[PDB]
Formats: structure tokens, C-alpha cells, sequence
């Protein structure tokens, strides 16, 4: 309760971020030079998010 | 490089008139003070080695051109000070003193007057002020010499607590007697409006949005 | 100076407080309480 | 006056009067307009209400003025009769806590 808050326009944004990276990271794999692991992380923890 | 706040331009108002006088008093008297200290004398010819001085006579009895020169460090601190933007507030025990209305060896004890941290805060920089003046006096004296470097001419944070002290202790005893005397000093103006309901406002908005534009810039990289 | 008999004989009582220089005495209350 | 008192720190003088109940008030040697009358058999606590605005804030000076019984002959009664001002180990400062 100490703060800690994100407006729901943060919210919508950073599901805008979540589809938008998706959208890049489609059949994309081949182009990521075996970065394809830090999207992999990026995509789990944004889900969590 | 330091550069001294310039205040040429700026001018003193007539109300800190009254606030000029009693200063160079009080200034007087203090360095009459350190003088006694010293076994300087009251004396008309100014001989240093039977220590008589002609400076003893109350400022009343003071000459007007030694004034001057005299009242130039106070002149030029209260035009740096108000050089900032900063306000000062008379208040009506003034001017009641005002219409109020040998050697007088009566001086303040100033120690015990204490500013608030706010106060500090502004004597600090004011006093940073005043020490990037003496760094670029003593940089202009240097290169004319054009050979040489002085300790003390490192920066104002590289000096140490002792070689402030001098600095320090200047600001506080002004801004105390400013204090004291009831012009209410403070900073030049204060927050008209702050947009604490903007979303945007938050540290995080911004920086996702940075993050979208640049990730947006680089799908159209991607597509390309 | 001061007379001893009326000064024995009286029942007037006085203590004084000094604020020191630098506190303001707006923020200073003297008197007494019960 | 206001403003400079820097000659000497500002002196507020309590005066008590127990066989009256009259307590008028010392400022730098003039009286002040403010008194209380008090009831008999009231128990007067000298007390001081400050907030700090400097290391030194403020000093209970025990002593007299002309005509008036320190604050030690009325405290204690062995030095009922003594005029010189004193301060016995019993009396001691105390804050409310």
C-alpha cells in the first residue's frame, strides 16, 4: 500500500509492448543471432506482468 | 573555470539601505574588537609599531571615504544575494527601531544564532559563490604572474572543512545578522504549478515510452 | 541597599529565566504552572 | 522594543507573591502587563515551555532582585530566612515525558 501503483494507461501501454515485441518476434528466431533466449525470458516475465 | 555570478547590472533597493548601515556599524565594531584584541590604541597618526589607531572613533565619527571600500564586501554580497532572484521581507519592529532612533565597545555574540537547514543550504552555495570569486581573482593574479599554483585553488568541494571555515563562517554571520534584524530571506519564487496528476508525469510512463518508440523504430528496422 | 526587615518579613518569591542570544523567544514560554 | 537584545539575554522575571497570590512578570527590568491572581494553596511549579531553535536555549537563573526572597526561601523551609540564593541537589530540572 506504501505506493507502488501503475495507472491502468501503464498498464494498457505495457500490454501494447507485450503484442508489439510478439508481433517483432514472430518466425523472427532465424534473424535473432541466438538471442532468441532473452526474448524467451523477456516474453515469460512480461506475461507475469 | 569558475565564473562568478555577475550583478554589475544589478542595483540595491532603498530598503536595504537601513540594512547597509548597522552592518558597516557591526563590521566596525568587530574589527574594532579584533583590533583591541590586538593592543591597537586610539591614536590620530596610524603608527603601526606604537599600535595606535584612528579607526577607534565610533562610525558616526568615521570619515565617509573609508566607508567606501568598507562598505564594498557587504555591497557586493547583498547584490550577489539578490543576484539569484532571492527575496527578503522587512519586518514592522524595523522601522519601530527605525522612528526610534569613549569608543562604544559593545558587540554581538553571534555564535549562538543559528539559521535553519533551508538557511544552509543558501549559505552553502551563496559561500560557493563567494569562493569561485576569490578562485578567479587568484586565477587572473596567477596568470599574470605566469608562473605558480596555490593549494587552496582546488575545487570548492575539493577544499577541506579548515580552508572553508573562513568562507563558511563569513556566509553564516551575514545571513544571521540578516536574520536577526528580520528581513525575511528566501528563495526567489516557488513552484507555480506542478502536474503531479499527469501520467506521464512518473518516471516509468516516460521511460515505457521511450522504450515503445524505440522498439516501433526497430520493427520498421526489422520489416526494412 | 535593600531593607533586611522588610525583607525578612515578606513572602515574595523570584526566579528569572535568561533566553539565550540565537533562540528565539517566540518559541520560548515562561511562568509558572501547577 | 524587539528585534536587538543582544546586550543581554532576554530576562523574564517571575515574581510570586504567596500571601496574596499575585504573579506579575519581569521583562529586562520593566513590568509587564499580563498578571494572574491565584487561589490560596495553590502549588506553583516555576516552568519553562521551549522548542529548540539553538544549542543554548535557555538558563533558570535562581537568584533576586531588590526586596524579594529568592527562590530557595520559599522552596525550602530550613533557608526560610536566608536571603542568599541557592540551589540544593534536591531541586533539579524536569521534562514532561
Amino acid at each position: 500500500c506504501s505506493g507502488g501503483h501503475a495507472s491502468n494507461k501503464e498498464k494498457e501501454m505495457v500490454t501494447s509492448l507485450f503484442c508489439k515485441l510478439g508481433v517483432l518476434v514472430r518466425h523472427r528466431i532465424s534473424l535473432f543471432g541466438n538471442d532468441a533466449t532473452s526474448i524467451v525470458n523477456c516474453l515469460h516475465i512480461l506475461g507475469q506482468t | 573555470n569558475p565564473q562568478p555570478v555577475d550583478t554589475s547590472n544589478i542595483t540595491i533597493p532603498e530598503k536595504l539601505e537601513y540594512f547597509i548601515n548597522k552592518y558597516a556599524e557591526h563590521s566596525h565594531d568587530k574589527w574594532s574588537m579584533d583590533k583591541l584584541a590586538n593592543g591597537w590604541i586610539y591614536g590620530e597618526i596610524y603608527s603601526d609599531s606604537s599600535k595606535v589607531q584612528p579607526l577607534m572613533k565610533p562610525y558616526k565619527l568615521l570619515s565617509e571615504k573609508e566607508k567606501e571600500i568598507y562598505r564594498w564586501p557587504i555591497k557586493e554580497s547583498l547584490k550577489t544575494m539578490l543576484a539569484w532572484g532571492w527575496r527578503i521581507e522587512r519586518t514592522r519592529e524595523g522601522d519601530s527601531m527605525a522612528l526610534y532612533n569613549g569608543y562604544s565597545p559593545r558587540a554581538i555574540d553571534m555564535s549562538n544564532v543559528t539559521l535553519s537547514r533551508d538557511l544552509h543550504a543558501m549559505a552553502e552555495m551563496m559561500a560557493e559563490n563567494y569562493h569561485n570569486i576569490w578562485a578567479k581573482k587568484k586565477k587572473m593574479e596567477l596568470e599574470s604572474k605566469g608562473g605558480g599554483n596555490h593549494p587552496l585553488l582546488v575545487p570548492y568541494d575539493t577544499l577541506t572543512a579548515k580552508e572553508k571555515a573562513k568562507d563558511r563562517e563569513k556566509a553564516q554571520d551575514i545571513l544571521k545578522f540578516l536574520q536577526i534584524n528580520g528581513y525575511a530571506v528566501s528563495r526567489g519564487f516557488k513552484d507555480l504549478e506542478l502536474d503531479t496528476p499527469s501520467i506521464e508525469k512518473r518516471f516509468a510512463y516516460s521511460f515505457l515510452q521511450q522504450l515503445i518508440r524505440y522498439v516501433d523504430e526497430a520493427h520498421q528496422y526489422i520489416l526494412e | 541597599r535593600d531593607d533586611y526587615d522588610f525583607l525578612m518579613q515578606t513572602s515574595t518569591y523570584y526566579y528569572s529565566v535568561r533566553i539565550f542570544p540565537g533562540q528565539e523567544p517566540a518559541n520560548v514560554w515562561v511562568g509558572w504552572i501547577t | 522594543p524587539g528585534q536587538g537584545r543582544n546586550n543581554n539575554g532576554l530576562e523574564i522575571g517571575c515574581v510570586v507573591d504567596a500571601a496574596s497570590g499575585l504573579l506579575t512578570f519581569i521583562a529586562n527590568g520593566k513590568e509587564l502587563s499580563t498578571y494572574y491572581q491565584v487561589e490560596p494553596s495553590t502549588k506553583l511549579f516555576p516552568a519553562v515551555f521551549a522548542q529548540a531553535t539553538s544549542p543554548n536555549v535557555f538558563q533558570f537563573e535562581l537568584g533576586r532582585i531588590k526586596n524579594v526572597m529568592p527562590l530557595s526561601a520559599g522552596l525550602f523551609k530550613s533557608e526560610h530566612k536566608n536571603p542568599v540564593p541557592q540551589c540544593p541537589p534536591r531541586l533539579h530540572v524536569q521534562f514532561l515525558s
